[PDB]
């Protein structure tokens, strides 16, 4: 649940 | 949460971020609290006299459950400690205690109104996994967790006495226990109130209610009475929703209109405040529309059938609506007033700079009838520009151009006539007279400008890349000033104001009701009249009369109509496009009016065929859809003297020209090859020739009579590929084109050599032509253009472009009636002008001579020259699905020697009965009703009278002319048995354990079948069915097939 | 699951 | 880099051996650089624009030596244009083109191909003239050059005359000279001739690579081998300049053994695993390194927990701090002259 | 086939 590309 | 004493009507909404009330009629509403709330999620509330209190909770950044009165005046925060996601609320109304849950820290909990004694009911548990709706009842608590897909209950008060209610597929959201006693009765204060709109529950003591009104209404001195608000606000239209929020920087509520939810990809908005609505375009092709309150949000019209619209632009004097359609490189207007929807496309992209590129933003000026839009241009002529015309769309000019790469959108600033633009690849707002002299840089140090508007002494502008909406002055492009910021998916902007069409009136205004369909505003104050799509003006200047002059231009998503005349941009057919789209050719019907293409797919099937539409988009229909071929239909060719309708339809290793009569189900073939691969095919009523091009192996274009009996070549040197060919009547020459020669030539009939019309690598794909009167006109599909040129060979004029950048063309046609001429003189006398010369099926003239050689489609024709009848010769039957089918023995022959007959159920086999003239088949339905029926071949040719019923599937039958009883296979029952003509007594031969075929000697006694079960033999027997005998017996598995023959 | 409800 | 001089987005490249000169077609990019004809020293010293304009759909640039004089297609308006090298004379010198895309300039003649119109054409290099057809009916055509005979001795420059000079690449410059470089990496040294490391530079870490750039703003070389490549996610990166090391940490949601603690030298060497066992649901979301005590920082983002963590280098032993639910740590910043750690949370209270 | 799109 958080920043990926 | 609904309010059963006060009769309103609470919700939270976590995009918004408010909490709103309306009343339970859903009506009136207003946002209530819109303050310092991040994620609102639970909601819960007490309508009782002596509470009148309300409980949400907030898991923002500091998570909180807040109280506040009804009418949200007395905000307090009651529990801020030990809470990491609130998740859920309940009341219990008898103790007063308010019962709140956490999906994190994975506990029950209730408080009393002030938060105060604070007990876990649930806590330490692992029964929690990630609750979030709860309701109460006696002594009961239930609630539903998402993570568990579950509904749990729980005693109330310590957590114990724990089940599972439900077991649900989906995560269990919501969750309410319906009984009065959740809904305890009290006085209801607000019921004397005399407010209007709102009147809101309160917890202060005196009167414990509250007047308020709408989003977009003032609360006026008198507390009771409200009245609707006339100040302006800025509606922001973002990628998702339309806000409209107000000018002052202060006000951070987003509440000045009711928000426009669900939009699919925002570009910007557009208002008429006659009737306080609001539009916006949508992917599909259509524009909506939706009151500032919300009250008829509907769809108002459709926009263009061939993309989606961009830009938006509004005249409120005219009450048209003007927008671009960059995927058609159009501006096209709308008509609001009526209940007839009338539209019309202004501009289009011709060759000249003057057209339209790619059309981003518009701007309209009812008075002064001046229309401003911003071009992205094209890798052609158009460059990228601020261009100006008259809304009639006649007076193009192109106003300001030089660095203007990646340009948005075009605001009009009518107050001091001055333009007002964005440019990304410089980061800068510029500014310019509408005369185009002055230019200057107003903004500097952009991002991403993507909407600005020009309202009072101010221009607002929204950046995408800073995620900023900034006021500054209109002047010098000082003082900035910020409205929002932190705000994804920034587009447009538009400011909503009363602008009276009186003050600023035109021609439009000052003439109602002078042009039949669509009115347009011209400079100097006097009026255009204009008509829809497919309609062009009639000389009286008010009235409208479909085209009968255009041509029609063939591609692969749609077919289009333009007009002849280059000087005139507007859409001369109605388009044909949409679902199923997938166009090879296109040919014209003008005296009916009537326009047919044939559609082409490799894959599915019911989408290859040829149909018919009007130039105006009514009664389509289907022409040809049984038997096409692998590859399609490949070209149409319409005899518009006899009525015929020639086509090729190409399987994987032959090709076939067909006729079709039209209106009529009487269609054959002509000519069916192998070698050859004909088409595309012309046909010339006039000179009496059919033509059509080659491009397989050997290619050629060929000559032939109207029934393909002549064929000759008249070229076949020199030509490789050729797409396409036309003909000019009154000249006699046949035109074609080469991609693959990059040549375009011409040829007379009678043959000769060929002259080369135009050549060279400027033309490299040609896949269509026509000719009209003295010029040739194609299309070309690597440079997207249509073009015209002169039709003689030896000119060096280059070619003008009627269209550019139209993409995948194929085609081109025209529809008038000068080249399709009607009158016997002008047909050198054609006969099948008159009752189809009399012909009974098809009508073939032949070049010179007077008399038309009738074409029979089944049957062969009489010794009346002019009738048919069935062959009254030898020909094969054959069973094809639910239908009996003959063929001739002569492969060279092609017409039916009967007309296919219908049956009900599967035909399976099938054998003919002489003496009565009668075929006698079986039939096969459901999985085991087998049935034998028999059919006459005489003239009446009644529905086929069935001799059984409720019998097994039957694989064979066959018919003893001697004794005169019939003898049939049954497969599902493993018998073979025979019966009387009449059926009458029926009796079985033998059983066997797979009998398909059955034959029979009667002048020799001996009857021989066929056996594919365990063992495959061939069996013989009397037709009594004795001495049965295997004649062979090896080397066989599936011997499906029997046949005797008496002559060897 | 997480907590947004879309 | 944001000055209009840098490049934007650059299409074709024309050598000049003699006198020294780059020369190539830019795109531009928005709020930057413009679309423009640039030339610079072959080093990359002398940034210069020559001509700006009309140019939208700008393709390669080639150069005729014996002339001197640019000659470049624009497709946004079907033209072949010629230019001087000193940006003063420009004019047009073929109308009507579809789509050129290569073109070379030989002898009196110069060759173009149009993909569009799938040809390929001769025309005079003074002016279009004598249009001749050498290929046509040719699809997915593209650039072009004529192979033919040029020698070293036709001209030289300084990397001609003194070969052996530079130890690693030679640079020519106008008038003659020659300018060393050192590789991608690596440093000139003071001498002028010899490479060193790069001492002191910056490191910025995006998602798909790990990239170093210098301080001064005036070179524009890659002063680190960059880490790049497939498996890379790079959340942040952490130096040790005594050792030479950067450290990073990359991130995966979904295919696991792509989450972990990395090390690689500045030079692209040594690459090594340092933390992989143990990861968070969420990766190690922060990393920081005591230069003095020789430990290594980081934080553990599971879904309903967070660790932070102690490593020390070239050692087993691996300890954890502390354990938290309901505050959030993510990116570790460490003090050894004062002896603190400071951490940033954006969870629920931040 | 011969041409789809
Ligand atoms: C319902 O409640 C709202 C909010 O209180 C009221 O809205 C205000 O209405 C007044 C009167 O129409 C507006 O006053 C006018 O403002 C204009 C400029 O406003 C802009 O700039 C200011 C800051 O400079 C911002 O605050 C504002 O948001 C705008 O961005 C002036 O140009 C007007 O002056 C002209 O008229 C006056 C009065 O006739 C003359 O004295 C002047 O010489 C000049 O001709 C005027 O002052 C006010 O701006 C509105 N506020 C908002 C938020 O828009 C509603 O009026 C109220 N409705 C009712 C019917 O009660
Ligand atoms: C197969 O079946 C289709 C129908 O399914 C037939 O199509 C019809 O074809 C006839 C012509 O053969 C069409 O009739 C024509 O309609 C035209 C439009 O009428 C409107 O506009 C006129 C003024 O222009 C008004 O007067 C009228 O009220 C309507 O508003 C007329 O312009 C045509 O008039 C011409 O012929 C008549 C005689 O028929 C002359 O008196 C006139 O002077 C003029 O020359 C004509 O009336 C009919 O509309 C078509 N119907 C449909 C549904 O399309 C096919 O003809 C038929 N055969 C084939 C081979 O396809
Ligand atoms: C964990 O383990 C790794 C190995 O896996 C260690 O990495 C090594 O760390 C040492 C630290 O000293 C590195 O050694 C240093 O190399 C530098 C580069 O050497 C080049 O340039 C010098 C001239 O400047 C030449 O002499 C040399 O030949 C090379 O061309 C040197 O500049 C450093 O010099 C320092 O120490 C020397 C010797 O004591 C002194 O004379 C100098 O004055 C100066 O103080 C030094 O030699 C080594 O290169 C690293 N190897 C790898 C594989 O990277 C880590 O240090 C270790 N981790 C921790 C945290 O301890
Ligand atoms: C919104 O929440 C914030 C944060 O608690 C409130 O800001 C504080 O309000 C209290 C009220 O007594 C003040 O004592 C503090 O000085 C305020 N701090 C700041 C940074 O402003 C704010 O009042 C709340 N606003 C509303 C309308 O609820
Ligand atoms: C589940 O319900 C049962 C009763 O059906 C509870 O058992 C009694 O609870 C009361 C109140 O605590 C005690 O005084 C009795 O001694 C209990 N009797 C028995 C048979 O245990 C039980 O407490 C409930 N579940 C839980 C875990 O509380
Ligand atoms: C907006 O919504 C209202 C409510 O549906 C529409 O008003 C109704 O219109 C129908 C049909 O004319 C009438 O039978 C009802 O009596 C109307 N109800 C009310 C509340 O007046 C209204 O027409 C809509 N606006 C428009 C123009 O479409
Ligand atoms: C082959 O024959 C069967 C009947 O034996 C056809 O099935 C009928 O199809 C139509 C639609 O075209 C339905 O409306 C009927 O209800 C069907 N009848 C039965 C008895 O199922 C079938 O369509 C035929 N196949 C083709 C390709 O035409
Ligand atoms: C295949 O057919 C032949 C037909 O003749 C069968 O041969 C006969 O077999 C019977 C029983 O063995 C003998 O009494 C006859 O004399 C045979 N006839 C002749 C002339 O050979 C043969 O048996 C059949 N094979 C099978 C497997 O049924
Ligand atoms: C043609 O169009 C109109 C409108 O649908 C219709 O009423 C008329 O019946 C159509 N003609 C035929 C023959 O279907
Ligand atoms: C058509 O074909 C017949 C038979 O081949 C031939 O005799 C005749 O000359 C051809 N042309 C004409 C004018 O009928
Ligand atoms: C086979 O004969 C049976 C009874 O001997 C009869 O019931 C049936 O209709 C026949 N075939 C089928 C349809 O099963
Ligand atoms: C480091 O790199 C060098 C050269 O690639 C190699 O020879 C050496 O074994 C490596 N040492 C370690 C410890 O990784
Ligand atoms: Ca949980
Ligand atoms: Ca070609
Ligand atoms: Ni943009
Ligand atoms: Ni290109």
């Amino acid at each position: 649940x958080e920043e990926x590309x | 949460a609904v309010d059963w004493i006060g009769r309103n009507l609470y919700w939270t909404d976590y995009a918004l971020e408010t909490i709103e009330v309306s009343k339970i009629d859903g009506s009136h509403r207003t946002v209530l609290i819109s303050k310092n709330v991040t994620k609102p999620r639970g909601l819960a509330l007490d309508p009782r006299m002596g509470d009148n209190v309300m409980f949400w909770s907030d898991w923002g950044h500091h998570p909180r459950i807040e109280r506040a009165s009804m009418d949200g005046t007395m905000r307090t925060v009651i529990v801020q400690e030990k809470i990491y996601w609130p998740c859920g609320l309940s009341i219990d109304y008898p103790n007063r205690l308010i019962y709140f849950m956490d999906a994190y820290l994975d506990y029950i909990e209730f408080c009393d109104y002030d938060g105060h004694n604070r007990r876990q009911v649930i806590a330490s548990d692992l029964v929690l996994h990630h609750p979030h709706a709860l309701t109460l009842f006696e002594d009961f608590v239930y609630w539903t967790d998402r993570g568990t897909r579950q509904v749990m209950q729980a005693n109330k008060w310590h957590g114990g006495n724990q089940s599972v209610v439900m077991y649900s597929v989906h995560q269990p959201l919501g969750i309410t226990a319906i009984h009065p006693s959740r809904q305890p009765p009290s006085r209801n204060p607000c019921a004397s109130a005399s407010c209007s709109h709102l009147c809101l529950l309160s917890a202060q003591a005196p009167r414990h209610y509250s007047c308020a009104c709408p989003s977009g209404w003032n609360l006026s001195d008198d507390s009771v009475n409200c009245v609707r608000g006339d100040q302006p606000f800025l509606m922001s239209v973002r990628d998702n929703i339309i806000f409209g929020i107000s000018l002052d920087p202060e006000v951070k509520s987003n509440d000045a209109m009711v928000p426009i939810s669900g939009i699919q990809h925002g570009y910007d908005v557009e208002f008429d405040d006659s009737e306080q609505f609001i539009y916006w375009v949508e992917n599909p092709g259509e524009i909506h529309r939706v009151k500032t309150d919300g009250s008829n949000r509907t769809v108002f019209a459709p926009l263009s059938l061939l993309g989606s619209s961009l830009g938006l632009a509004l005249d409120w004097v005219s009450r048209n609506i003007y927008y671009t359609t960059p995927a058609s490189r159009s501006i096209e207007v709308l008509t609001l007033k009526g209940d007839t929807r009338y539209g019309k496309t202004l501009i289009a992209n011709d060759g000249t700079p003057l057209g339209v590129g790619f059309p981003v933003g518009i701007a309209v000026d009812p008075a002064r009838g001046k229309l401003y839009w911003s071009d992205h241009g094209t890798d052609s002529g158009v460059p990228a520009k601020i261009a100006s015309a008259n809304m009639d769309g006649t007076s193009l000019k192109i106003l300001f151009t030089g660095n203007l790469q990646h340009l948005e959108v075009v605001t009009l600033d009518i107050q001091e006539q001055k333009l007002y633009w964005a440019v990304t690849s410089r980061g800068v707002i510029e500014r310019g007279n509408v005369d185009g002299t002055e230019r200057m840089i107003l903004v500097h140090h952009l991002a991403h400008p993507w909407g600005l508007v020009v309202y009072g002494s101010f221009l607002y502008y929204s950046d995408e890349q800073y995620e900023v909406i900034e006021r500054v002055d209109k002047s010098s492009g000082n003082n900035k000033v910020v409205l929002r910021d932190n705000v994804p998916y920034l587009r447009g902007l538009r400011v909503y104001h009363r602008r009276n069409a009186a003050d600023s009136s035109n021609g439009c205004s000052n003439n109602p009701n002078a042009c039949q369909q669509i009115c347009l505003p011209v400079p100097g104050g006097m009026f255009s009249c204009a008509c829809a799509s497919g309609f062009k003006l009639s000389p009286d200047g008010r009235s409208c009369s479909p085209y009968n002059s255009f041509m029609v231009v063939s591609m692969l998503p749609a077919v289009r109509g333009f007009s002849l005349e280059l000087s005139d941009h507007s859409e001369a057919m109605v388009p044909v496009a949409g679902q199923g789209r997938n166009v090879l050719h296109a040919d014209v019907d003008v005296a009916n009016g009537f326009i047919y293409w044939c559609d082409f797919s490799s894959s599915v099937r019911s989408s290859n065929g040829i149909r018919r539409i009007k130039p105006d988009g009514s009664n389509f229909t289907n022409v040809v859809t049984y038997g096409i071929g692998a590859n399609g239909i490949r070209g149409v060719a319409l005899d518009w003297a006899a009525g015929n309708l020639y086509f090729t339809n190409a399987f994987v290793y032959e090709t076939l020209i067909e006729v079709l009569r039209i209106n009529t189900t009487y269609r054959r073939v002509l000519l069916k090859v192998s070698v050859d691969m004909p088409r595309h095919i012309i046909v010339d009523p006039k000179h009496r020739y059919l033509f059509w091009a080659d491009y397989g192996q050997k290619p050629k274009i060929e000559r032939s009579f109207l029934d393909c009996t002549n064929r000759t070549v008249l070229v076949s040197e020199g030509i490789v590929t050729p797409r396409g060919l036309a003909m000019d009547h009154d000249t006699g020459y046949i035109y074609w084109v080469d991609d693959s020669l990059d040549l375009i030539a011409r040829i007379h009939l009678d043959g000769g050599e060929s002259q080369v019309v135009r050549y060279g690598s400027r033309y490299p794909t040609p896949y269509g032509i026509t000719v009209f009167g003295e010029s040739i006109i194609w299309v070309d599909r690597n440079l997207k253009k249509v073009f015209q040129a002169s039709k003689q060979p030896g000119n060096t004029d280059p070619p003008v472009v009627i269209r550019d950048k139209i993409n995948l063309l194929r085609d081109v046609t025209i529809f008038d009636e000068h080249a399709q001429p009607l009158s016997p003189a002008e047909l050198n006398n054609n006969p099948c002008l008159q009752s189809n010369g009399g012909c009974s099926h098809f009508c073939f003239a032949l070049p010179e001579l007077p008399t038309p050689r009738c074409g029979c489609a089944f049957g062969t024709l009489g010794n009346d020259g002019k009738s048919c009848a069935t062959s009254q010769e030898d020909f094969l039957i054959y069973s094809l699905n639910n239908s009996l089918r003959s063929l001739h023995f002569d492969p060279r022959d092609h017409s039916l020697p009967f007309q296919v007959i219908s049956v009900a159920g599967t035909a399976i086999a099938l054998d003919y009965d002489r003496r009565n003239n009668r075929i006698f088949f079986t039939q096969k339905l459901n999985s085991l009703r087998g049935q034998i029926s028999y059919v006459s071949l005489y003239s009446g040719s009644s529905s086929p009278t069935v001799l059984l019923s409720n019998i097994g599937v039957t694989d064979g039958i066959a018919f003893d002319w001697i004794n005169r009883r019939i003898y049939y296979s049954d497969f599902s029952n493993q018998t073979i048995n025979s019966m009387a003509e009449d059926g009458s007594n029926r009796a079985v031969i033998a059983r066997v354990s797979k009998p398909r075929a059955i034959v029979l000697d009667p002048c020799r006694g001996y009857m021989y079948w066929t056996d594919w079960g365990t063992n495959a033999k061939i069996e013989r027997a009397t037709l009594g069915g004795n001495f049965r005998v295997p004649i062979v017996n090896t080397s066989l598995v599936w011997p499906n097939g029997l046949a005797l023959d008496l002559e060897t | 699951x997480x907590l947004x409800x879309x």
